[PDB]
């Protein structure tokens, strides 16, 4: 092994790296996060300008840190579809 | 090349004659024998 | 000008004389406008035959249904701590196995749902079990990157399959070959042989999540439904799609084989379509369930279901196409109201009992009612010849 | 009339409620192998 | 160069693209039915000459700009 | 006169009397061309394409099974 | 080296952020700007190629052929665009605009009746219609009409065919067309307009007992529970 | 008062239900 | 009553102008732009009368096996107008944004 990595390289593109304990929780998050977009992706209609996942984000890690804090989070214009989607999520991330 | 990737395992296990293969499955009825065990366990 | 006069037998002899009961409602008289001028070498032509093909379409939508006996709660099983995200059935019909969030592996038993061993080992979540009917195996995949082979013959991880960049959403067994498919996050579906833990194919054609897949025999081999609302078909001798179906407009997240008809159905947000396999030929929508399909499960006697997101759930006559018992999934006692889900569902192998996996850190079964009758349990109605499909 | 202690509060109702009486009601919390 | 120079050549880093020696990937567009056959040979002294004349056109402009500090002194 | 082929060939006129066929684009490529999903025809159910009569919903026998397991 | 500057600048741009389409735009208009061709298509292909589904990138790259007076490519790019998308509207609008404006009307007959093959909503008849009206040629957008009202039967579009013949010029047509209309309509769909619209037309025509006849056979062809304005104008002719 | 007023032929998408 | 009817369509037209979708832009983009059309010059009619009086086979408006429709070539004018019409919506829409 040494000597292959002395006459050809790292070859470091195109390897997998495991989850060591220490990734957990920064993976995990990466997981939830690509879940709730597909979930946005999926319950807006056709046509309804689907430059809105960034915001969503936002809105679910509000809501974690309001639970975390033990506070409301009840925002006004939030439409309700969005609105249980995030408890949900949230409620997930609770429990964990 | 890494300590992971060397050979193990090389054989294969196949299910044998009592533990279930296609032949014993396709042979058995499963509808009666779904029947009897919900029924013996709805009797407790 | 009064060139003609009295209307009076023309307003009743053209609308009287034809065939008496509406055939498509839309039919143009095709005897009474030869009489106009205009383009007829051509334009009539065309006209006839597209009159044609839509009689043909109208007729054909028109299959009388069957009563299929309705579908009823049963059991409630609640053990796992977190969504239940995959559900297997073992070859002998005995138990099933179900991983969820909570890291889990919960083998249960079929007939009576009593828990057996629980197995523990992965890191996030699981996504995939598969119960190989050839070898005393139990498959697994996760969030975690790893594809795990589980000996059940001493319940202990014998195998790992590494090469994943991302998490794995799906994971099927090839019925005769000792080769199995894990698809994920990393838009690309693997192919691993089971002895030598290597990857031989990596079937890479999509451009996002590949959220489902499925397995057979025949060719096509791998179908692959992911995030770009597209569906390939795979050749797996070659490692290189044949057929891409784009008919979707969101994430194809339910793929499902006919078990005794070589068709499968596919499901998405919007619709749910089945097709014939050697060239993927369109055969129609089961449309009426305006929810997020998550899973799809044909019985043998040619019932489907299909589940959703919001535990809406909807039985199918696989023949006409007809949606013909709804059903609505109730939480048990602790839950919210969003949270109300099916992530996983799958008919025993006998096809008498369904197993639904919850967002609800519960596993349902559901029965048909026995007594059958069908004056007394009547299906949803049917209602014939009301439009064309816009297509 | 009577009050509930904090300890006795109930907020859900019995599965045996919520699902009715003709379901078979399983609680598998611990393992049986 | 005013007075009398050298020809001073940029100096690129020795890890670069250069992405001027050819098309960075080379990607041409899909044959379709209508040939574009002159469309594009037709005016290859267009293909040179455009290029030509939007030079010099830029060269134009800086030098009136640069003597536009002049015109634009005081103003 | 030297031009060769610097275009797509014509459209066409397909032995189904259809007058032109710019199908030709989109089988242009993927090696698998017969097998491109390009017209109307492919949006409407197989029950109801007009011109199919009988079509068969069943397994390729044992045959074929065998010889793809083979391959 | 100005230009080697904003093109490393540009491929660095789109390498750390591949689908921001934004940047491919810019990079497009920019390098359009000095050097017209040949790179500017290559950058333009591989932004499709990293998503062929975006529209405004289609008529990013048709806009910018049209700009340089390239007619042949851009004919071909909506070839392609329209054989990816047949779904989508603007390009099929696009297309027939330019095949339209450039005078080659006898291409964009043929662009309609690719488009016609898909079955598009009456605003695409309706064009086609127009277009044909915009050169006379009523002979062939008669066919049209019919082809529209055998795919689209709706009451509208009888009534707009009888229009049509009515202002080309013909009275036989006309009255043919409205029996046409009922007998391929039938009871179920005919509603009252319609009866006014053919009444209003023999109304044109000063042929009277036809009017008053036809206005009997509406009155005692719906029930009276929905009869109120077919006796309206029945009144109005009637007095009238 | 004041908290309800600060807070063929298909169909579309059904998601659960709202409770405040 | 002409003048009236011209009226009429003026205030038909002015409460059906007054974004709701891209389906929809679509049409009314394409409907305005052929607002500003202005068609039937010299050409079209001379084409429609001069080959016709020799057409031995086929029509000229036949195009169920035309071949000459790949190789239409236009004028300068068209194409000029082309640009110059497209210059405008441009102009129109960076006029309009800000």
């Amino acid at each position: 092994n040494l000597l292959a990595r002395q006459f050809e390289g790292r070859h470091s593109t195109g390897v997998a790296k495991q989850i060591t304990k220490q990734r957990v929780d920064s993976h995990q998050d990466l997981e939830l996060r690509a879940a709730v977009m597909n979930d946005i992706l999926d319950m807006i209609p056709e046509g309804i300008r689907q430059g809105k996942s960034k915001t969503i984000l936002q809105h679910l890690s509000e809501a974690w840190r309001c639970w975390k804090a033990n506070i409301p989070w009840k925002v006004p214009g939030l439409p309700a579809p969005i609105e249980n989607m995030i408890l949900r999520y949230v409620k997930s991330k609770a429990d964990w | 090349t890494s300590s992971r990737a060397l050979p193990a395992h090389l054989k294969l296990k196949y299910r044998q004659e009592s533990q279930g293969t296609e032949e014993e499955v396709r042979k058995q009825d499963l509808r009666e024998a779904l029947l009897r065990a919900e029924a013996a366990h709805f009797a407790t | 000008t009064v060139r003609a006069d009295s209307e009076n037998p023309s307003s009743q002899v053209i609308t009287k004389f034809s065939d008496p009961n509406k055939k498509i409602a839309g039919q143009v008289s095709m005897q009474s406008l030869e009489k106009i001028k205009g383009v007829p070498e051509a334009a009539h032509r065309i006209a006839g035959e597209s009159q044609a093909s839509l009689v043909k379409r109208t007729l054909a939508e028109q299959i009388r249904p069957e009563w299929h006996a309705p579908w009823t709660l049963m059991r409630v099983i609640s053990g796992h701590l977190g969504w239940v995200r995959c559900v297997d059935v073992e070859p002998g019909n005995q138990w099933f196995c179900t991983g969820a969030g909570d890291r889990t592996i919960k083998i249960w038993d079929l007939a009576s749902g009593v828990l057996k061993l629980t197995l523990t080992g992965h890191i996030a979540t699981v996504r995939g079990l598969a119960v190989s009917p050839r070898h005393p195996y139990l498959f697994s995949c996760g969030e975690d990157k790893m594809v795990k082979c589980w000996d059940l013959e001493t319940n202990k991880v014998i195998r790992h399959y590494h090469g994943h960049l991302s998490g794995v959403y799906a994971l099927k067994l090839h019925p005769t070959l000792d080769v199995l498919v894990t698809a994920g996050r990393d838009a690309v579906a693997r192919v691993w042989d089971m002895r030598t833990r290597q990857n031989v194919h990596v079937l890479s054609g999509h451009k996002s999540t590949v959220a489902s897949l499925a397995v057979q025999e025949f060719d096509p081999q791998v179908v692959t439904g992911s995030m770009d609302s597209t569906i390939r078909l795979w050749d797996l001798a070659a490692g290189k799609t044949l057929t891409t179906l784009t008919h979707h407009k969101k994430t194809v997240r339910a793929l499902s084989l006919h078990p005794d008809e070589f068709t499968f159905a596919s499901g998405s947000s919007d619709n749910i379509k089945h097709w014939k396999f050697p060239e993927g030929a369109f055969m129609g929508n089961f449309e009426g369930h305006n929810a997020i399909v998550n899973t799809l499960s044909i019985n043998s006697d040619n019932v489907m279901f299909s589940g959703a997101d919001n535990g809406s759930m909807c039985f199918w006559d696989w023949k006409s196409g007809h949606k013909y018992q709804e059903l609505q999934s109730v939480v048990q006692p602790g839950s919210l109201d969003s949270e109300a889900g099916i992530f996983a569902s799958s008919f025993d192998k006998t096809g008498l009992r369904l197993i639904t996996c919850e967002a609800d850190k519960s596993v349902k079964i559901y029965k048909q009612v026995d007594n059958a009758t069908p004056e007394t349990h009547p299906n949803l109605p049917w209602t014939p010849s009301n439009l064309r499909r816009r297509y | 009339n009577a009050v509930v202690l904090h300890e006795d509060k109930q907020y859900y109702p019995s599965a045996e409620e919520v699902y009715g009486s003709n379901v078979d009601i399983m609680v598998q919390e611990q393992d049986t192998q | 160069k005013a007075a009398g120079i050298n020809i001073k050549l940029f100096r690129r880093k020795k890890n670069e693209m250069d992405y001027n020696a050819s098309i960075p990937f080379e990607k041409k567009p899909a044959i379709g039915f209508y040939d574009t056959s002159e469309e594009d040979r037709q005016n290859f002294r267009e293909k040179r000459e455009a290029d030509q004349k939007i030079i010099e056109n830029g060269i134009r402009n800086n030098e009136m700009e640069s003597e536009g500090r002049k015109f634009g002194h005081f103003e | 006169r030297s031009a060769k082929s610097a275009g797509n060939t014509l459209a066409l006129q397909v032995t189904s009397s259809g007058a032109v066929d710019y199908n030709a684009i989109a089988r242009q490529g993927h090696e698998h061309g017969e097998l491109v999903q390009a017209s109307f025809r492919d949006l409407i159910p197989l029950r109801a394409r007009l011109g199919v009569g009988e079509i068969s919903l069943e397994k390729p026998s044992d045959e074929q099974k065998q010889e793809v397991a083979n391959k | 080296e100005f230009q080697g500057r904003k093109r490393k600048e540009f491929e660095d741009a789109i390498r750390r952020n591949r689908l921001a389409m934004g940047h491919w735009m810019r990079y497009g208009q920019w390098e359009l700007d000095q050097k017209e061709f040949a790179r500017a298509r290559s950058v333009f292909e591989r932004a499709l190629d990293v998503d062929s589904t975006y529209i405004p990138l289609w008529l990013k790259y048709i806009e910018c052929e049209m700009k340089n007076r390239n007619i042949n490519h851009a004919r071909n790019l909506f070839d392609r665009a329209v054989t990816q998308l047949p779904r989508v509207d603007k390009l099929w609008y696009k297309y027939v605009y330019m095949e339209e404006m450039l005078g080659n009307i006898t291409g964009c007959r043929q662009v309609f009746e690719r488009w016609l093959k898909w079955e598009p909503d009456e605003n695409c008849w309706m064009s086609y219609i127009r277009m044909e009206r915009r050169y006379h040629e009523n002979e062939r957008a008669r066919g049209i009409y019919e082809r529209f009202v055998v795919v689209h039967p709706e009451v509208t579009n009888w009534l707009r065919w009888a229009r049509f013949e009515e202002e080309c010029g013909n009275a036989a047509n006309v009255r043919q067309v409205y029996l046409a209309a009922i007998d391929a309509l039938g009871q179920e769909f005919l509603n009252e307009r319609f009866f006014i619209a053919f009444a209003k037309f023999e109304i044109r025509q000063k042929e009277y007992e036809r009017a008053r006849t036809i206005f009997k056979y509406a009155i005692d062809f719906m029930p009276r529970s929905k009869s109120m304005e077919l006796y309206k104008e029945y009144t109005h002719f009637e007095k009238q | 008062e004041q908290h309800k007023r600060r807070f063929e032929k298909d169909k579309s998408i059904k998601t659960w239900n709202y409770q405040p | 009553i002409e003048e009236s009817e011209k009226w009429d369509q003026r205030l038909r037209k002015k409460k059906q102008t007054i974004f709701s979708d891209y389906h929809s832009q679509a049409s009314k983009d394409y409907n305005r732009g052929i607002r500003d059309l202005k068609p039937d010059y010299e050409k079209y009619d001379k084409d429609k009368k001069e080959e016709k009086s020799k057409s031995r086979s086929v029509a000229l408006y036949d195009e169920a096996e035309r071949l000459d429709w790949v190789s239409n070539k236009p004028d300068k004018e068209h194409v000029e107008r082309l640009v110059e019409s497209i210059k405008k919506q441009d102009q129109r829409r960076l006029k309009n944004t800000k």
